[PDB]
């Protein structure tokens, strides 16, 4: 279901709870939300408060609260009040510009992988009724291109330039309850480096966590997938794919990936946790310049129905200004056992 | 050194190239190139040897100053190097001329063209519009010769309002009237077709221009003229004498109203022009006005014509007038409408015209190259080696 | 001025800093037996022995030097219609280090070093993707 | 600088009588206001 | 065009437009017209002492002294009659027309006048063909120094003339474009059994040089021409003079032709190429 | 061929490979967009240069980073005549760098072309098609001086015929 | 700029935004007698050969649209006077033009409907059409009168010229 | 309690009325009076003009406030000399009667705004550079540095260098062109060598700009030549020694404990402080300073010099947020106000 929404690149694109509406950014400092009307999508809102390019764009649906994170330094709440978008300024403490945001499964903080080898992790402290911001600096050494959260939001992922695909631990004692013990560790103040993992090189793009959250998958620019479970004894599984660096990774049950890249399609990989082993399932936009839907590289690919527990559509956003809605059901019966 | 350079004003009606330190060029030629693997690129013609041939194909490279096609401008220099100024170009420093308001892109394909193709010594790529105020030097016998100005340049393609302040175009203000020579002749042309016959359908272009060349004058008043052509209709309506190119015969027509309708059109361009309808005394002030006001002054005092479709007869004169009208009117109705005693000083309006008004670019090309700055203000090939096309984008003025 | 001279981000604790601290090198490739085995006629067996202890590890480019020239003796003394089988013997692992190989090899071109080379090059991305080419772009400790 | 010397060189002969020899029957008569 | 023509242009236009007007009964312009051509030679059209209806057409060649040591001043009196005059101030060779005594046809002196550096150069070339015609041999070479850097050598044999050109190519293009170029004319008697026979030597002297002061470079290329009685006879003379001095402008001529079509070339594929790139655009 | 289609297509492949670029504002220079290719500032977004060599002279040499890759082109060169014809050729075209918005005004040392392709070309322009792009441009460099080298000869044999005809 | 008419006073009649400026008419209409020699018709016919040309016009009076209306007849008139031989068989020619009923203001197909005013009442619409007949027929005569050389046979070209140049780029006949 | 408190900032750009405690102001409007700008360098010079800016301020129009019930706070530019100050303090006392008067120089409101008491700010506008340390909340007039370049000469600077492209640009009627584009593309450069040669061998720096006119001009290199002209005042013929090295100067000519202090909150704040890079290059400039003069040529104890040069990203309204904080954390002071029974002792 491919949807050419314009001409130049999506840097980034979010959905809302009902998935409805849809947040992007035609590589530009403003963000467009397109809503369907009837069959056809109608750009309905236009948010301009960015200085510069918006590198980050995430949706917190309970709240329907809009971060977007972009190279001038700055972030923004945009909350719908009466018929318009309005933004709340997030002082984020970072000389360099932000990368990447993402929202905590709870919808209390929201994290900003930026270039200054920092993720601010942003909450909102009732007394002064400003956002402030907190640090994770060690031993992020590169800039953050990546983040996902636990599924408690306590943990965070972060995948970083410096070739490492880090675990910390978000855990704000202002904002959050005490975080129960997970495999990943026990001992989870602020900051802590709950776990790290690496490979001969390669740039880390994208990071994902599981269901349960048991298990991180990330994809590095050296064309390899590599997914970390804490249950086994803390154990990395890494996959040399022969296709080019894929760029956003998200789990879509527990024991399946999708991800997306420069190869201008999705693919989907396998987890066998018996053998604790990825492999390789099977490309996803198998054809009936470039035969592929996305005509450039897909930059984000992020689950549309039924969230990372029954997802049974992904949607990827590319490079060539296209948006798709791939419906697995009808992969399943399309491939051979495109499970 | 020793031997002169050339100077070649690369205008789209006609090109105009010579040696420096001569008052007139001894080429004016068309600007037109006659065309048809090998050496094929060679059998063609430029100047008046391409304007009408059996087997050949006629292209004007320049179209309203810009020039079109490179490939073309570099063979018709290259015949005007080789063919006609007959001078060797590694010995020769070139002063080659830009239409107001030329990309830099254009003056480093001029350079390329001027340097990797003939190797020139230097070259010096001049705004016309400071030429053309140069030229006037000539009339102003005073201490009043300073390159701010407002030069209207006007030939065969747009008539430029080009205001010169201490020697710099300021390209803001550039104005372009689409009346030209071409309109003009092609107004004369259907004046003649509707009033008198015996015009070959071949020569009504020729025919015309001769007569916009020898007959014309501006009007003081249009009716006033009428009248004069009307009542004393002996000394005013000329006989001119033509020979058809195909059987040769002398033909004799009237050459009557369009004497004083063929530059009225500058002053009225809804005459012929339908898109186009204020008057180029008008564009002037307009222009003017646009400047800045510290520099407003000496832009109207100083007023240079250049170009052939300003050599028509009281055509500065009557700009003279129909401006200082437009000024005055101004001035009045400003003082009426503030009513606070300004009393602003009254503008003085003066149109410098000169004998070298029609080569007035051309002259003050030679003028320029005829002195020992220029050779210290080229581009000498060697800075083309070192730094660059670059340093062929600014091309400093002189004092 | 003169202070503009002085490259103030060299001396910053804020690089990346690579971990260099792979040590071993246990003499990399072993010079007596791809000798061995290019002497017996066992190409697909030299080119298996050549691609063994890679030295990813090693400081001195002395050792990398001697592990490329090996290799590139190998590939070279390799003939045309067999290459493709020898591609397919090798694993991920495997076909990514050749092309490290490879393209280590095409910056030292002698008579047609580089004609069979752009050959190996084919092979080895048919059986190995284009994500080898990226891995050997992407390797910091690269041979 | 000798631009401007070598233009006013010309005013010899710029500087003498009028152009027209006696603007023989064909241009706007003179005594218009202008 | 691909032969250089041997008649000045502005004297042509000038002169003609000048006797029109004489012949039509018009009173004579001022003509005050400075002007250069090949070889880096000066042309001066003027009225002496002011007079409008005399017209002098003064040539200033460099090296005037080496063509008057063989001959100059006898053959110009020869071509161009009374109309030499004693020469202007800082001019070498002056032509005098009065407007009011010209000939029945003005055809014939406007084109002398044009080849006025023509026949300027043609003593030299006059003097040692009949040196070769006489069988004057063992004649002291002519050499001529017609620009700053590049040389000319004349020389009479028994059945041959040599005209060495020893010409310097400013840039490296130049240089190997003049190679090509020579290259060709070298081979070029294959299509033309009675063509003059050419040789070319680049950064080395011939051996008949070898004895003189010849110029060695990288940049410096030597150009000899081998003549024919059946190109230094009479009948061919005239053709003959005026395309050897015209040879080397020929020939700079051709290698900047032949830059303009490599331009015009590289234009064309400029286009291409960004036709290409621009069509990789998601809109076109 | 023999060794041409062989050579465009190893040079396709790592084109392909390394032609993967995304936005990337600078960690060193505050709200700066920089190719890192260039300024080098970062060693850990530098990609390792990779060498794709024809024979000892053609070669180019691709040296990517995170938002830019530099793709630099040793033409053939037979001869003094196609030595100076590509010499020419290439000022020609890299004088006229801001139309050939992917090429540098440049080159890097040894090499005849050089090309930068940042992350914002491959945004506004298909990264195949910037590939493709580029291996037509070393066929066509090459074909297009073989035709400059035949028509300078052809010139050349035309205007000495035509001198030597008229004597 | 196109030039006006000057025959204005405060005094003249007006129908409607039309001017009934006095003539010296032989004929008989509303408009009346004028003691100058100096009238709109003439008036016209001097500025016409100068007003053809502009094909912008400011209404600056109402005189003004007098004046426009007979120019446009006067180009009628040289349109249907190209094709003659005698003086005599001009004048009938210029009769047979006015005889006939080209459009009023206000009616459709008449040029500058939008700058004209609709005549208010029955009357007033009588009095326009009378006026601009014997406007016309005026116009005609005194066109005849001078068109033709004083000598004889000669329909001279000097207006000629302008029979297929439209003031305002409008004519009378759509 | 007493409340009533407005705060006017008086920018030469903008003039910023609204009530203390406000995120954002309630009024703002250029200082325009009719058409005159008296407003040159941040210093009066018509000061009739400003009595009737004043009047509209405090009209029913724009705030409809009484100034004898009502308290102001005015914003002071650093080096105003004593006699402007003085006229003004006589003007609110007399000519409006104001309850509550305080002025004071924009640097201590703009690290009011920004949350710090501490620091150096760099207020870089059109008409002069200010460089203020300000210890202990209150300003220092003694360490205070003016460099004569700013957005004006820069503007210049960039005319010149488009001139110097073959683009016919002049200084009196294409100004406000050349401002717009400096605004949209100029930038400061980081190491002006790799620049250089980013710009002599790349086209990445070239951008396409369009003219009122409809030309475009692709303006390249001038990106950073133009902005460069604030380290190096050399290129536009003034007599200096730079922004970072000025800065670093009047750090070095203060007391020796509150220098570290001085390094760690410089903050900047101006229009002309707005491009892009400029916080990265002062903090090079002023490290490689502090090596050549402080250290003498050791690295060793570089990593020690911590220095943090952030430029907030609300600049637009800082000396407004300063105003009000200061005005509204603290407004119910007493010593503290300057009231008219002092004035009239
Ligand atoms: N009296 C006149 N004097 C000169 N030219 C006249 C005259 N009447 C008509 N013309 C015509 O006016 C035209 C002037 O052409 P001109 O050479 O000035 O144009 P251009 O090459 O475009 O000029 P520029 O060098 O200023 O760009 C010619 O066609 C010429 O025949
Ligand atoms: N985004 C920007 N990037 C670069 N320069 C900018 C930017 N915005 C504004 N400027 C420049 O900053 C200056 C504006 O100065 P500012 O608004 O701080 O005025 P000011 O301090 O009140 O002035 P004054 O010195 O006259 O009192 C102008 O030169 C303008 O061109
Ligand atoms: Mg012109
Ligand atoms: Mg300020």
């Amino acid at each position: 279901a491919y949807h050419s929404f314009l001409v130049e690149p999506i840097s980034c694109h979010a959905w809302n709870k009902d998935r409805t509406q849809i947040a992007i950014c035609p590589n530009n400092h403003e963000v467009h939300i397109y809503e369907k009307s009837g069959n056809k999508w109608v750009q309905v809102h236009e948010l301009k408060e960015h200085n510069g390019q918006v590198t980050g764009i995430d949706w917190a649906p309970d709240s329907n609260r809009i971060v977007t994170c972009g190279t001038d330094r700055n972030a923004y709440v945009w909350t719908l009040k009466g018929r318009t978008w309005k933004p709340t300024l997030v002082i984020l403490r970072i000389n360099r510009a932000a990368r990447c945001v993402r929202w905590a499964p709870n919808e209390k903080k929201f994290a900003v992988g930026s270039g200054s080898r920092v993720i601010s992790i942003c909450y909102f402290e009732q007394e002064n009724d400003w956002w402030v911001c907190k640090h994770i600096k060690k031993p992020i050494r590169s800039t953050v291109l990546s983040l996902d959260w636990h599924p408690n939001s306590v943990l965070l992922a972060a995948g970083s330039c410096d070739f490492k695909c880090r675990i910390f631990s978000a855990y704000i004692k202002e904002v959050e309850e005490r975080p129960a013990p997970t495999p990943w560790g026990s001992k989870m103040p602020f900051g802590e480096l709950m776990f790290e993992s690496s490979s001969s090189c390669g740039w880390v793009h994208g990071v994902c966590f599981s269901a349960n959250g048991s298990r991180v998958a990330w994809v590095s620019h050296d064309s390899t997938v590599c997914l970390a479970d804490a249950d086994k004894k803390m154990a990395v599984a890494t996959l040399a794919s022969e296709t080019l660096p894929l760029l956003a990774v998200t789990f879509i049950t527990e024991s399946s990936l999708v991800a997306a890249g420069h190869d201008c399609f999705p693919v989907l990989f396998t987890y066998d946790s018996a053998a604790g082993k990825l492999s390789f399932g099977g490309r996803l936009d198998v054809p009936k310049g470039l035969d592929s839907l996305h005509k450039n590289s897909v930059s984000q690919i992020s689950v549309l129905s039924g969230g990372k527990a029954k997802c049974s559509q992904f949607c990827t956003t590319g490079m060539d200004g296209g948006m798709s809605i791939w419906d697995v059901r009808s992969l399943e019966s399309a491939l051979k056992d495109l499970k | 050194g020793r031997l002169p350079a050339c100077v070649v004003d690369c205008g789209t009606g006609y090109t105009k190239l010579g040696y420096a330190g001569n008052t007139e060029p001894q080429f004016i030629i068309p600007s037109c190139i006659a065309i048809k693997k090998g050496v094929d690129d060679l059998d063609f013609f430029i100047g008046d040897e391409a304007i009408e041939k059996p087997t050949y194909a006629t292209k004007w490279p320049i179209r309203h100053g810009i020039v079109e096609d490179w490939d073309l401008m570099e063979r018709f220099m290259e015949q005007v190097i080789f063919k006609y100024l007959r001078a060797e170009p590694e010995d020769h420093y070139f002063l080659l001329t830009e239409p107001p308001l030329n990309t830099p892109e254009n003056r480093e394909y001029t350079a390329e063209i001027m340097f990797e193709s003939f190797n020139v010594p230097g070259l010096y790529i001049a705004v016309q519009a400071v030429l053309a105020l140069a030229a006037s030097w000539t009339s102003r016998q005073v201490g009043e010769r300073t390159l701010t100005g407002t030069v209207i340049d006007s030939g065969d393609g747009v008539t430029h309002v080009i205001p010169v302040a201490e020697g710099y175009v300021i390209g803001s203000c550039i104005k372009h009237i689409p009346i030209a020579g071409r309109d003009i002749t092609y107004f004369i042309q259907q004046l003649l077709r509707d009033r008198e016959v015996g015009i070959p359908p071949e020569q009504s272009l020729e025919t015309a221009k001769a007569v916009k060349e020898r007959y014309s004058y501006v009007c003081p008043d249009l009716v006033k003229e009428f009248n004069k052509y009307d009542t004393d209709g002996s000394k005013w309506i000329k006989q001119y004498t033509g020979i058809n190119a195909i059987s040769k015969k002398e033909f004799s027509i009237d050459v009557g109203y369009e004497r004083f309708l063929g530059p009225e059109i500058f002053f009225h361009p809804e005459f012929a022009n339908p898109d186009f309808t204020q008057p180029i005394s008008e564009v002037v002030d307009e222009v003017i006005q646009n400047c800045p006001i510290d520099v407003r002054r000496p832009l109207y005092k100083n007023i240079v014509l250049s170009g052939g479709s300003t050599m028509f007869r009281d055509f500065g004169r009557r700009l003279q007038r129909d401006l200082k009208r437009t000024v005055d009117a101004r001035l009045k109705l400003s003082e009426e409408l503030s009513g606070g005693r300004l009393k602003p000083k009254p503008i003085d309006v003066q149109v410098i015209t000169h004998h070298m008004q029609r080569y007035a670019v051309w002259f003050g090309g030679s003028m320029l190259a005829s002195t020992p700055e220029f050779y210290q203000v080229c581009h000498t090939k060697k800075d083309y080696e070192e730094i660059g096309p670059s340093i062929c984008r600014h091309n400093p003025v002189f004092g | 001025a003169r202070f503009r001279k002085v490259d103030v981000d060299e001396y910053d604790e804020n690089k990346f800093v690579d971990e260099e601290d792979g040590g071993d090198g246990q003499a990399g490739p072993d010079e007596g037996e791809v000798d061995s085995c290019l002497r017996q006629g066992n190409m697909t067996a030299a080119l298996q022995a050549a691609l063994k202890n890679p030295p990813i590890n090693t400081k001195s480019q002395a050792v990398k030097d001697r592990a490329g020239s090996i290799v590139l003796k190998v590939l070279i003394s390799f003939k045309a219609n067999d290459i493709e089988k020898a591609v397919q013997s090798l694993d991920k692992n495997g076909v990514d280090l050749l092309m490290k190989y490879i393209y280590k090899g095409f910056e030292s071109p002698s008579d047609n070093s580089s004609a069979v080379l752009l050959q190996w090059h084919e092979k080895a991305l048919a059986a190995g993707g284009v994500g080898s080419i990226v891995r050997v772009l992407t390797a910091r400790k690269t041979v | 600088a000798s631009w401007t010397d070598n233009i006013m060189a010309q005013k010899c002969s710029k500087g003498a009588a009028a152009e027209i020899r006696e603007q023989g029957d064909g241009a706007e008569d003179e005594e218009w206001d202008d | 065009m691909i032969l250089l023509e041997v008649n000045n242009r502005i004297i042509e236009e000038t002169l003609a437009l000048k006797f029109e007007n004489a012949a039509a009964g018009n009173k004579p312009e001022a003509v005050e017209v400075t002007f250069a051509d090949f070889d880096g030679v000066l042309y001066h059209i003027s009225n002496p002492n002011g007079d409008k209806t005399k017209v002098m057409v003064s040539i200033s060649l460099k090296f005037y002294k080496e063509l008057q040591a063989h001959g100059a001043d006898e053959l110009l009196k020869r071509v161009y009659g009374s109309y030499l005059v004693n020469p202007e101030s800082g001019y070498n060779v002056s032509l005098l027309y009065d407007l009011e005594n010209l000939p029945a046809s003005k055809d014939s002196i406007v084109h002398q006048a044009g080849m006025l550096k023509r026949n300027c150069f043609a003593s030299v070339f006059e003097k040692y063909f009949q040196f070769q015609e006489e069988g004057k041999e063992g004649e002291n070479r002519a050499v001529i120094h017609y620009r700053d850097d590049e040389t000319m050598y004349v020389e009479s044999k028994k059945d041959r003339v040599t005209v060495v050109f020893s010409t310097v190519f400013k840039d490296d293009d130049d240089v190997v474009i003049g190679k090509v170029f020579m290259q060709e004319f070298k081979e070029g008697r294959r299509a033309s059994h009675t063509a003059p026979q050419v040789l070319f030597s680049h950064r080395e002297p011939p051996l008949e040089l070898k004895d003189t002061d010849a110029a060695v470079g990288d940049n410096i290329g030597y150009i000899t021409f081998v003549l024919f009685p059946r190109h230094t006879n009479a009948s061919a003379r005239d053709n003959t003079i005026n395309l050897i001095h015209t040879f080397r402008d020929y020939l700079h001529y051709h290698i900047k032709c032949s830059k303009a079509y490599i331009h015009t070339r590289m234009r064309a594929k400029t286009s291409d190429f960004l036709k290409v790139l621009n069509r990789a655009r998601p809109d076109a | 061929t023999a060794t041409l289609r062989p050579y465009l297509s190893a040079v396709r492949a790592t084109l392909q490979a390394a032609l993967c670029l995304e936005n990337f504002s600078s960690q060193v220079v505050e709200r700066h967009n920089k190719p890192e290719v260039e300024v080098r500032s970062s060693k850990e977004l530098l990609l390792q240069p990779v060498t794709i060599s024809r024979n000892e002279k053609e070669k180019v040499l691709i040296e990517g980073s995170i938002n830019s890759v530099r793709v630099s082109i040793a033409v053939k060169q037979a001869d003094e005549i196609e030595k100076i014809l590509c010499h020419k050729f290439m000022r020609f075209m890299m004088m006229r760098a801001e139309n050939f918005f992917i090429l540098r005004r440049k080159p890097v040392e040894g090499y005849d072309i050089s090309f930068l392709i940042t992350n914002f070309h491959t945004e506004q322009m298909y990264k195949h098609k910037l590939v493709d792009f580029v291996i037509h441009f070393m066929e066509e460099i090459d074909k297009e001086i073989s035709e400059m080298k035949l028509s300078v000869n052809a010139r050349a044999r035309i205007v000495a015929e035509e001198f030597l005809k008229n004597f | 700029p196109a030039y006006h008419s000057s025959l204005m006073d405060p005094d003249t009649k007006l129908i409607g935004n039309m001017a009934l400026l006095p003539i010296r008419s032989q004929f008989k209409g509303p408009a009346p007698r004028e003691t100058k020699d100096t009238d709109i018709v003439d008036e016209a016919i001097y500025y016409f050969k100068a007003n053809v040309f502009f094909k912008n016009y400011e209404i600056k009076n109402e005189a003004d649209r007098t004046l426009i209306y007979i120019t446009l007849y006067i180009s009628e008139c040289l349109k249907k006077l190209q094709k003659c031989n005698s003086k005599s068989q001009g004048e009938k020619e210029m009769y047979t033009l006015g005889i006939t009923n080209f459009p009023i203001p206000g009616e459709p197909g008449f040029p500058l409907n939008a700058i004209y005013a609709k005549p208010a009442n029955k009357q007033e619409d009588e009095v326009m059409r009378a006026y601009l007949q014997q406007l016309r027929q005026e116009t005609g005569l005194r066109l005849c009168e001078k068109v033709f050389d004083p000598q004889n046979d000669k329909p001279s070209k000097w207006w000629t010229c302008f029979v297929k140049r439209q003031f305002m780029n409008k004519s009378l006949s759509g | 309690q007493g409340r009533k408190v407005v705060v006017c900032d008086n920018g030469t750009g903008f003039v910023k009325c609204g009530y203390a405690g406000s995120n954002f102001p309630e009024h703002i409007f250029p200082a325009l009076v009719g058409v005159n700008y008296p407003m040159e360098n941040g210093i009066v010079r018509n000061w009739d003009d400003m009595k009737h800016l004043w009047d509209y301020t405090f009209g029913p129009e724009k705030l409809n406030i009484d100034t004898r019930n009502c308290k102001i706070l005015l914003t002071e530019p650093p080096m105003n000399p004593t006699k402007n100050r003085e006229k003004i303090v006589e003007v609110m006392f007399e000519t409006y009667q104001f309850s509550g008067v305080y002025v004071a120089i924009q640097a201590v409101l703009t690290l009011y705004a920004q949350g710090l008491l501490t620091g150096v700010v760099v207020d870089s506008g059109d008409g002069v550079t200010h460089i203020c340390p300000v210890y202990e909340g209150f300003s220092l007039p003694h360490l205070t540095r003016r460099l004569d370049i700013a957005g004006r000469d820069i503007t210049r600077y960039l005319i010149k260098l488009l001139l110097l492209r073959g683009y016919a640009f002049n200084h009196s009627a294409d100004f406000e062109t050349v401002r717009m584009i400096k605004e949209k593309l100029c930038y400061v450069g980081y190491n002006i060598e790799q620049e250089q040669k980013l710009a002599l061998e790349t086209t990445v720096l070239v951008e396409s700009y369009t003219l009122p006119d409809g030309r475009i001009i692709k303006v390249g290199g001038e990106r950073f030549e133009a902005p460069e002209a604030l380290f190096q005042p050399h290129l536009i013929n003034v007599e200096g020694v730079g922004v970072a090295e000025l800065l670093f100067n009047t750090i070095q000519a203060a007391d020796i404990d509150t220098r570290s202090e001085f390094y760690k909150h410089i903050v900047l704040s101006g229009g002309s402080t707005m491009y892009p890079g400029l916080p990265s290059r002062l903090e090079r400039e002023l490290k490689q300073l502090y090596l050549e003069r402080v250290l003498k040529g050791d690295v060793e104890k570089l990593s020690k010099f911590k220095i943090r040069i952030e430029d907030p990203p609300r600049r637009k309204h800082m000396v407004f947020l300063g105003g009000a904080v200061l005005a509204d954390i603290m407004k119910d002071k007493d010593n503290f106000w300057m009231t008219r029974q002092e004035y009239q002792e």
